[PDB]
DNA sequence: TCCGCTCACAATGCCACACGCTCGGCCGTTATTCGCA
RNA sequence: CACAUUCCAUUAAACCACACCUGGCGUGUGGC
């Protein structure tokens, strides 16, 4: 949940983050590209 | 605009868009008051104190 | 600093309502009490600030009296003849020069001076507006109806009052609805609202004929007396000065057509046309009827008239509070 | 209960009705309050509610019903309409609704809607599958609108002579272009009049901006059809308010192919009224007057169109001049190539008590040949060439003793030859 | 009111209904606008309102609703503390 | 240095420590320790949960206490629970009987 | 084949620094649409 | 028909904070 990992908006360019937040953003868009190796038009390379 | 300015200063409502953002002494410190220092970036005309 | 007091000066809200000498004063006067405010002492102090352009140049008023009191303001007539005064009042001088008009708490009386003086600036405008229709009638929403009077909205800024006194029991108010009436004071030299509307005035269903019975205005008849008894009775009594038109018959309208309308504008108040005479033994005779009266008597050093009145017709005699008379004793 | 029996009825005869039912002191209050405690006793005690009005839909997603006689303003007197009728019926905001109500319980105040009767007078079942107003396809004006009465009064000639220069038709756009102390509100006056008394079948509605009360209340029981005006007592909001109530009952009504006409005065006030209430776009030119402050006006004077599918709809909007400030003048500028029909009145005839004041060489109509027959229009062009090279005022008075003399303009056009 | 807790393994379909949606989007929040992305990191259809009793666009603010899901985003109408 | 009960931080609902200029004490190890070797369940339950993790614990107690009610919820910690959540985002069901 | 014995940690543990509250371009492809029924 | 999500006389609901770094605090890396 979000809550543990507050994105609070700050005075300024800073911007108070985390780390975690980036890591399964991550592991999202890699499943949103595998998602495009997953139904169209997709050679073997693609399963691996 | 400037004219809305000069009429907040008198009359109309209040300050819409202020947020308090003011700062204030903290809780519990006292006392006296004796040097203000003011640092302006180029451009900004200095206020009357500076 | 004369920038901004240019800025302000011409960026005022209401231009109509409040013109330029009067931007001027206002200004004069809030630079005059901010300068009251500096000084510990009390010394009356003018800016006379260039109207157009320029800058504050302050004086310093000595009001030449043999007074001693208050020396800062104090000129004695025998030791004055420098500088040329030679007058007995009006020594105001220009011994006092810079003045500040920016500071804090020199800006906060000068917001303050200017509102009162615009505030005083719209009630004087919208006073010797309104005031013009004072003897017709007055259309406008009720801001607000309080205890002591009620106040009404007329228009841009626009306020009149009406009293409780002139209210009735019957006649009712809240906020939101449109009550008329005459404007029969106002007090412009007051401190508040000014315009002071009444309804229970006679004359008023007379001006209420004349913006709806096209035989009044134009010198061919006479509305000449009103009995207005708010609520309870309210007779009207014409003369034809012509000698083609009937008093009562043309101002009926069509069998209580016109008659009925201005009576439920007034809220629904019994309205007879009596018939006045040249002589009050007629009058008050005419102004108790349809009844009967044995005896009618006219007194001079009492200022009274004996009306005696037989049995047949006390129905229509006295009803309540001698209504069908308490209109002619008024 | 009927509504509308309580809403047009004095107010004398409403305390007489609370005063008989036994209820609180009820003439301390609004007629607003007044009325809607009536009808809560009347339904305490009686049958079912029977109200009336124009829909109004929020962006919060239900509706209100609001009355005529209020301009439409809101109050205890609305009636609050669920959506689930706007998801059932598809209702649309100006929707002239009529049905069944009842009284509210706690946490409500308003009366809901129980079961609609007549939607623009007319059966929901003819009403469900219609046409939109924007996908009907516009045309010129075919059917002419005769504002002449026959009678030949003391004014009404003023009627006749805009006959004689402004041939009006369901489906046109007039602009009255007048300055100030020209007498233009006794001739919308005696214009509503004649239409209604020779057009009695074809709605008509008038809408008073920015006016003064006397003249809303005098105009409001002297013509026919529901008189609506927002004075200038009311800020902007209520102004936008009436606009969009009276501009969507329009569309409804022409889209249920009914003749909807609109006479709407003035347009300048009205445009002012629009460039203060809605946010600025930070583009300002001269004036105070803002770029998108004026397109929703626009579109207001762009409604009126000749449908051909059925129905039409007339919009006569007049463009207040010469005041001095340049919002009225650049709202002029914005309008003049917009409507197909100006009248010019100029004041220079006005003052000299010669009425009306037209300036019919600078008046005039386009397509006027799908209006009037064929000599009709010879007889008019004839007209138009023998008058444009005398000027004003001259040949406004000799317009008046060629028309003081007959009482048709047939016989005028033929004892003008 | 509960004893003896108990660790093991785990299960997709207690996982499914325990989540209250499915994050798609690795954007966290707008960076002009501080509003909350639609179905991003910081969702509010997966978690909750970012404000306690304020609908996201805020047309259903009013407390009547509680729990009435908004028909522009959707926001199950509570406090903040359930995201 | 006394706080009685000011704001919490953002990334947890506990009371802050001398840079909030209004914060209060730390608890750490020992003194659990000295506690735990004392009995007060009840006091060692109030100083754990009720005054720092329990969010609508504490309000709770201070509303009940303003009225004289000097008596104690019990109220589970919430970040208990948050906890077992996150194992469970790793994974096993967290059942509680009674 | 079986038994015993150091290296990277793990880590009470703090510390230091970077700042805040391997590198580059590009290649590619995509999924990209904020419709309210 | 029908669900029904209402423009909200005293007044409970509109309350609140974000800085200087070897000791105002923590994340990343490295160390045994
Ligand atoms: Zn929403």
């Amino acid at each position: 949940p979000p809550d543990l990992r507050p994105l609070v908006p700050l005075d300024g360019g800073r911007f108070a983050t985390s780390d975690l937040n980036d890591l399964y953003r991550r592991v999202i868009n890699r499943n949103n590209r595998l998602k495009r190796l997953l139904d169209l038009a997709a050679p073997d390379i693609i399963v691996r | 605009t400037p004219e809305e300015k000069l009429l907040r200063a008198i009359f109309g409502e209040k300050a819409s868009d202020v947020k308090d953002s003011s700062l204030r002494v903290p809780n519990g410190v006292s006392g006296t008051v004796i040097d203000v220092q003011v640092f302006t970036r180029d451009g900004v005309e200095k206020d009357k104190r500076a | 600093m004369n920038k901004e007091i240019l800025a302000v000066v011409e960026a005022v809200s209401n231009e109509k309502a409040l013109p330029r000498e009067k931007i001027f004063e206002a200004l004069e006067s809030a630079l005059a009490t901010a300068t009251k405010k500096k000084y510990e002492q009390e010394i009356d102090v003018r800016v006379q600030i260039d109207r157009k352009s320029g800058d504050f140049d302050t004086f310093r008023r000595w009001l030449v009296v043999d007074e001693v009191t208050q020396p800062t303001k104090e000129i004695t007539l025998e030791a004055a003849r420098y500088e040329d005064e030679s007058l007995n009042l009006g020594d105001y001088v220009e011994d006092q020069i810079e003045s500040v008009t920016f500071d804090r708490i020199t800006t906060q009386t000068a917001k303050q001076v200017i509102v009162q003086k615009v505030r005083e600036a719209e009630r004087a405008m919208v006073v010797d507006q309104f005031r013009e229709h004072e003897g017709e009638i007055i259309t406008g929403v009720v801001k607000k109806v309080n205890r002591d009077n009620i106040s009404l909205d007329l228009g841009n800024n626009a306020e009149a009052v009406i009293l409780r006194e002139d209210m009735l029991p019957r006649e009712n108010f809240r906020p939101g609805d449109r009550v008329r009436g005459v404007l029969y004071s106002v007090r412009p030299e007051a401190r508040g609202a000014q315009l002071f509307v009444t309804r229970s005035k006679p004359e008023m269903l007379i001006e209420l004929f004349r913006i709806e019975v096209p035989e009044i205005g134009e010198e061919v008849i006479e509305i000449k007396a009103a009995a207005r008894d708010p609520g309870s009775r309210a007779k009207i009594a014409v003369k034809t000065n012509d000698k083609r038109i009937d008093p009562v018959g043309a101002c009926v309208g069509m069998r209580g057509a016109r008659v009925q309308a201005v009576s439920t504008e007034l809220g629904g108040e019994r309205i007879d046309i009596v018939l006045w005479d040249d002589n009050p033994a007629q009058f008050v005779i005419n102004a108790m009827a349809p009844a009967d009266v044995a005896s009618i008597v006219v007194d001079e050093d009492k200022h009274t008239m004996d009306i005696a009145v037989e049995a047949g017709n006390l129905a229509q005699a006295i009803g309540r509070n001698g209504q069908n008379v308490r209109l002619a004793s008024q | 209960m009927n509504l509308t029996e309580l809403k047009n009825t004095p107010v004398s005869e409403l305390i007489t009705l609370g005063e008989n039912m036994g209820l609180e002191n009820l003439a301390r209050m609004r007629k607003q309050d007044i009325i809607f405690a009536i009808l809560k006793q009347h339904a305490k005690s009686g049958e079912d509610i029977f109200g009336d009005g124009v829909l109004e839909i929020l962006q919060d997603g239900f509706g209100f019903l609001r009355s005529a006689d209020s301009s439409y303003l809101a109050g205890p007197d609305d009636i609050y309409v669920s959506p689930s009728q706007i998801r059932r019926f598809n209702l649309r905001t100006g929707d002239t609704i009529s049905g069944k109500i009842r009284p509210p319980k706690e946490g409500e105040r308003y009366f809901a809607l129980l079961k609609v009767n007549e939607v623009n007078f007319d059966k929901p079942e003819n009403a469900r599958n219609k046409i939109l107003f924007e996908n009907l396809t516009p045309l010129h004006a075919n059917s002419r609108l005769r504002m002449e009465r026959g009678n030949g009064s003391t004014e009404d000639l003023t009627a006749r002579v805009l006959d004689l220069a402004s041939p009006i038709g369901r489906g046109q756009r007039g602009l009255i272009v007048a300055p100030p102390k020209a007498g233009k509100t006794m001739l919308l006056q005696n214009i509503a009049q004649s239409i209604a008394y020779n057009h009695p079948d074809c709605v008509l509605m008038v809408l008073l901006i920015d006016e003064r009360p006397e003249e809303v209340t005098e105009m409001q029981r002297l013509v026919k059809g529901e008189v609506v005006a927002s004075t200038f007592d009311e800020p902007a909001s209520r102004h936008v308010q009436v606009a969009e109530m009276v501009i969507e009952k329009a569309k409804r009504l022409v889209e249920h192919k009914k003749d909807v006409i609109i006479l709407l005065d003035s347009i300048t006030r009205l445009a002012r009224a629009y460039n203060t209430v809605v946010p600025a776009s930070g583009k300002v030119l001269t004036g105070g007057v803002d770029a998108n402050a004026l397109h929703r006006p626009k579109r207001f004077f762009g409604a009126a169109r000749n449908v051909e599918e059925g129905g039409s709809l007339t919009i006569i909007a007049t463009a207040l001049i010469d005041t001095g400030s340049k919002m009225d003048e650049v709202i002029y500028e914005e309008f003049k190539g917009t409507g197909n029909m100006e009248l010019h009145l100029s004041r220079k005839i006005a003052e000299k008590r010669v009425f009306p004041a037209i300036d019919y060489n600078r008046s005039g109509t386009r397509k006027e040949e799908l209006l009037t027959t064929q000599e009709e229009l010879q007889k008019m062009w004839i007209l138009r060439k023998i008058i444009h090279p005398m000027g004003e005022i001259d040949a406004m008075e000799f317009l008046i003793n060629k028309l003081a003399m007959t009482k048709t303009n047939d016989d005028f056009f033929e004892m003008m030859k | 009111e509960f004893d003896a807790i108990k660790i093991a393994l785990a299960s997709p379909d207690m996982i499914r209904s325990w989540s209250f949606g499915e994050v798609k989007k690795p954007e966290t929040i707008n960076y002009r606008t501080f509003k909350p992305e639609r179905d991003g990191l910081f969702c509010a259809r997966i978690f909750g309102p970012v404000k306690d009793y304020e609908c996201l666009c805020g047309k259903y603010k009013r407390l009547k609703h509680r729990g009435v899901i908004c028909e522009k985003c959707g926001v199950e109408v509570t406090q903040t503390k359930v995201r | 240095h006394a706080r009685s009960t000011g704001s919490y931080s953002l990334v947890t609902q506990q009371p802050l420590g001398g840079k909030a200029q209004f914060g209060g004490q730390r608890f750490g190890e020992m003194e659990v320790w000295a506690l735990e070797a004392y009995g007060a369940a009840y006091t060692l339950q109030e100083m754990l949960t009720v005054k720092s993790d329990d969010v609508n614990g504490r309000t709770k107690m201070y509303k009940n206490i303003v009225d004289g009610n000097h008596q104690m919820e019990p109220g589970m910690p919430e970040s208990f629970n948050v906890l077992l959540k996150e194992i469970r985002s790793l994974g096993i069901n967290i059942e509680l009987e009674d």
